[PDB]
RNA sequence: CAUGAGUAACUGGAGGUCAAGGCUGGUGCCAGCAUCCGCGGUAAUACCAGCUCCAGGAGUGUCUAUGAUGAUUGCUGCGAUUAAAAGGUCCGUAGUCGAAGAACAGUACUUGUUUGUAAUGUGGCUUAUCGAGAGCCGAAUAGAACGAGAAGAGUUCAGAGUAAGGAGCGAAGGAGGGCUAGAUUAUUGAGCAGCGAGAGGUGAAAUUUGAUGACCUGCUUAGGAGUAACAGAGGCGAAAGCGCUAGUCAAGAACGAAUCCGAUGAUCAAGGACGUAGGCUGGAGGAUCGAAGACGAUUAGAGACCGUAGUAGUUCCAGCAGUAAACGAUGCCUACGCUGUUGUGGUUAUGAGCACGGCAGAAGAGAAAUCUAGUAGGGCUUUGGGGAGAGUACGCGCGCAA
RNA sequence: UGAGUGCAGGGUUCUAGAUCUGAUACAAGUCGUAACAAGGCAGCUGUAGGAGAACCUGUAGCUGGAUCA
């Protein structure tokens, strides 16, 4: 029996789409269907801000961040734990996941 | 809907309910069927005819000041065409389609273009040889 | 029958479609135009398809667009039909 | 194919659709003359060649009690069952019988006895059912 | 393009399911008007008023509160007087009540009428 | 009419369907019974018998064809999202189906009168004791002759111009298509320079490569692919599919409006054109990836999964081929239909509309799940009829083969 | 006008045949364990190689998926 409405994709209007590769296993994964997570990481750890403050030679610094969209296919993202099983009631509620660090 | 696509649009334009006679213009009923049959002598097709009369001149549908329809003035007036318009228009489009294909051969949008016009060519003059309006032998200019 | 149904208001009239009413709707109309400076008046078509311009003094009166055409900055007009 | 002058195709269309039936089918296109008794004769006159034995199909556990007869009308050599209680004794080799249908739509098995189809009646021109039971004695 | 006469029932059947209690019908032909003009005699329906738009042609009607169904056959099977019968107790649910609709030369008639001048036809319609 | 007298029932059943016994004795998965479901392994209301009951009765059981059962052949009257079942997409002939207004004609259509039926059958009455039986009466099918009516169907017309079609005009929008000329990086390969011991790969390791200087960091170059992030329940295309920038060449969709012609139209056997990928025939080329083949590990064994390496292919031009879970598993035109919200492109009395969408309820519907599935004798094509064998055999048509 | 009968061929229906190759039923025999749980490498459709055997591997697709985010 359909699972979902939506065939657990976001295609519609259209024939085909562009693939990507999964970060974890390399797999080739629809773009319209990947899982998909940002990242904004400072390149100096929270815990060596403290030494920057006395190691730096200008009168302030700040410190630079590196930015990434990571993709993931559905049998990583399960395993990785970003996703997991729900209830057929809570299988409905779509909601924005937070930023990751 | 439409005939070789998948189109349903609904733009067209409302006919009056009646047609009176425009006395807000300002010329003779003469006047304006001697500057049609000038514009027909010059080539123009008779679409044409009827925009310039309601753009330039003033007057909507070009029928309230004549009681007679432009084709059937052209016909009175012995300036009817070798081929009817439309069937003209259609020959017209082929051509360019055939002219476009000739130095660019790997077209295949444009190939399949050319056989959704060549079928309405046929289904147009079929129309046409069945009113006696062109000869039982006419065949295609290419 | 229902008021409603056979007589609409005029309100609801405004807000149809042209070819969905009980009577369908003429939208264009003929105006006289009145030059800037030569004064002069000129026919037009509301909607019109064509660029116009003024006689005699050939001032472009009128401009085409993709809906109801445009009257040049100074001009001014009437309707007539 | 609703129209008021479209009763040719949908004639045509409707014989068509029939072929899906199998038992429309089977009189049609099949070999329906094939059989000892069926279409062809209700009963059929036979010799006794050999004795035999089968199996019962699972779940039962039984030994069913059938014979090999020499069909006089077809050339054919074929399986039937032997009814009743001591039935297998009333027979013997080089007897003539006459053999019977099982009673399903098409020649079937019925019940527990795999791919056998017909049964004994008569033995030596005397019911089975008399000669079982002793009401009657063998011809001799 | 829909048959008109088929139109016309579903237009009136849907309006009166969601309990309204007019219409406006939107492409009319002449026997579209005889129909309606027959619903009118035996009282199914109320008020006609014809619009002559120059497009085809538009009807506004009233429903009474007694018809519960109607509808139009296709095609338009021609039966004896023999027949007629037949077609009566297949569409209609009572002996004593509604009616089934037949074109003749003597213009649209119903069952009992049918019985009166001793004529078939063909078979149009039916309401109750 | 008159004499004797006192004779005269069987077939199939008794667990359920299906009317009628847990009765007594044998037998112990044996022997048998049972259309179907099922009984019997020592406590059998189902086998073999006794005894009582049931059903029809001068009759009752069995086998075999057929009609019904059966809306499981569907004109009336079934189905095709998931149970069996909508052709991968277009064009197109035969075929079936086709506006409003004003008029006209009678061959179909319906009906009158007259013909057209012995037997059988149908509605009756009369005589054999009764009842079939016999005898007499009346009306009748299809088919044909002559009249009548004109709603529907048909033919014509133009002081008529579809929320039917085609031609054309105006301003604008889009990863739709072909061609020409350019581009920022990246991955490999070579040259040269610096440095002097490890690099790679994994869950953990070994094949493997390095003092002929690897790895990493510079500068030079040579090629062949690709267009990250922006980028979405966004857009375009008949579908398959389409994402860097300029210039160029044809045609199409939608919108605005008092342009022109007038039935030119819907759907479609046969016939024709397109169709991801992988494959095949010839040419160009060859960075990356990698069927086959070869090793290293793991295992009872791995021929596989993992790692090292490596060829055909993967790219382009000219063609052949014709299949996909080619799927929203929902044919194409055309209708009638509740509300709220959010998009894309034009137009606007700024109130709204038109085309193409998404989402959330409702009411109905349906075996449910759910809703491209509500209402319905609108038109036309494809298509299914319990599992298997089988989308297989034989014949035929296309293809170089597959 | 022609019966009968020579000699070649065809069209139909049956039947023989060394040997090979399908299918079906095999109480329970031998070797593994491919599918159904994330079935221990998620499964399935097309196409092309390979292989005791289920099957394995490349390439494009689908969710009937283990994700309506
Ligand atoms: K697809
Ligand atoms: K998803
Ligand atoms: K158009
Ligand atoms: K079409
Ligand atoms: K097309
Ligand atoms: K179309
Ligand atoms: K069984
Ligand atoms: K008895
Ligand atoms: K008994
Ligand atoms: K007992
Ligand atoms: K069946
Ligand atoms: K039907
Ligand atoms: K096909
Ligand atoms: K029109
Ligand atoms: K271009
Ligand atoms: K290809
Ligand atoms: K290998
Ligand atoms: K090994
Ligand atoms: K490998
Ligand atoms: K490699
Ligand atoms: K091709
Ligand atoms: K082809
Ligand atoms: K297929
Ligand atoms: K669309
Ligand atoms: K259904
Ligand atoms: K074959
Ligand atoms: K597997
Ligand atoms: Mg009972
Ligand atoms: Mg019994
Ligand atoms: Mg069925
Ligand atoms: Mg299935
Ligand atoms: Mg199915
Ligand atoms: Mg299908
Ligand atoms: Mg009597
Ligand atoms: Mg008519
Ligand atoms: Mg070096
Ligand atoms: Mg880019
Ligand atoms: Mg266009
Ligand atoms: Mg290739
Ligand atoms: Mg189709
Ligand atoms: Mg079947
Ligand atoms: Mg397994
Ligand atoms: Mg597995
Ligand atoms: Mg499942
Ligand atoms: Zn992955
Ligand atoms: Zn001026």
């Amino acid at each position: 029996t359909k699972k979902r409405s939506n065939n657990g994709r976001s295609k519609k209007n259209r024939g085909h789409t562009r693939c990507v590769r999964c970060e974890h296993c390399s797999a080739m994964v629809p773009n319209d269907k990947a899982i998909k997570k940002f990242v904004v990481r400072s390149v100096i750890d929270a815990a060596s801000l403290d030494d920057l403050k006395i190691a730096t030679i200008y009168e302030e610094y700040e410190v630079p961040k590196s930015y990434y969209k990571l993709n993931y296919c559905v049998s990583c993202a399960v395993h990785i734990k970003l996703v997991r099983v729900r209830s057929r009631w809570e299988r409905k509620i779509r909601k924005e996941q937070r930023v990751s660090a | 809907a439409r005939m070789y696509s998948n189109g349903k649009g609904q733009s067209k334009s409302v006919t009056p309910y009646n047609l009176t006679y425009p006395t807000y213009i300002k010329h003779s009923k003469e006047e304006i069927v001697d500057v049609i049959l000038n514009l027909a002598r010059k080539g123009t097709p008779p679409s044409q005819i009827g925009n310039i009369l309601r753009d330039n001149y003033g007057v909507g549908k070009s029928f309230a000041v004549t009681k007679t329809k432009i084709l059937t003035l052209l016909k009175i007036a012995g300036l009817k065409p070798v081929i009817p318009e439309d069937l003209n228009n259609i020959v017209k489009k082929c051509v360019n389609i055939k002219a476009h294909l000739a130095k660019y051969t790997n077209d295949k949008s444009s190939k399949y273009q050319l056989i959704q016009m060549q079928s309405c060519l046929y289904r147009v003059a079929r129309y046409y040889k069945s009113k006696n309006e062109l000869p039982a032998g006419w065949k295609p200019p290419f | 029958i229902a008021k409603n149904l056979l007589y609409p208001t005029v309100e609801e009239i405004k807000k149809n479609n042209k070819r969905k009413q009980l009577f369908q709707e003429v939208k264009g109309y003929f105006m006289e135009v009145k030059c800037a400076g030569c004064a002069t008046l000129n026919v037009c078509y509301s909607h019109s398809q064509k660029t116009i311009s003024c006689k005699g003094c050939s001032m472009v009166i009128l401009r085409s667009t993709g809906g109801k055409a445009k009257i040049s900055n100074e001009c001014s007009y009437m309707v007539i039909s | 194919m609703y129209g008021l002058l479209a009763a040719r195709n949908l004639k045509k269309n409707r014989h068509k659709r029939r072929y899906a039936d199998k038992d429309f089918a089977k009189k049609a296109r099949g070999d329906i003359y094939q059989n000892a008794v069926g279409y062809s004769a209700p009963h059929a006159k036979g010799i006794v060649t050999e004795k035999l034995g089968v199996e019962a199909k699972q779940p039962n556990s039984a030994i069913r009690k059938c014979v090999r007869v020499h069909i006089v009308r077809l050339n054919k050599k074929v399986i039937a069952y032997v009814p009743h209680d001591g039935g297998l004794n009333q027979i013997e080799i080089n007897d003539e019988v006459i053999v019977e249908g099982l009673g399903k739509k098409g020649c079937r098995s019925k019940g527990d006895i795999p791919g056998v189809r017909f049964r004994v009646c008569k033995v030596q021109k005397v019911s089975l059912k008399a000669l079982v039971t002793k009401k009657k004695e063998r011809p001799a | 393009m829909m048959d008109k006469l088929a139109n016309l029932c579903i237009t009136i059947n849907n309006a009166n399911r969601a309990q309204k209690r007019s219409v406006v019908i939107r492409r009319i032909s002449k026997v579209c008007r005889l129909f309606l003009e027959s619903m009118q005699k035996h009282g199914y329906i109320t008020d006609i008023v014809y619009i002559d738009d120059h497009r085809e042609g538009k009807a506004v009607v009233g429903l009474s509160g007694r018809l519960n169904r109607c509808g139009a056959i296709c095609p338009r099977y021609d039966v004896e007087l023999k027949d007629v019968e037949r077609y009566r107790a297949n569409l209609l649910p009572s002996r004593g009540f509604g009616h089934l609709i037949v074109t003749s030369s003597k213009g649209l008639i119903d069952h009992r009428e049918c019985i009166q001048h001793n004529t078939g036809g063909k078979i149009l319609g039916y309401f109750y």
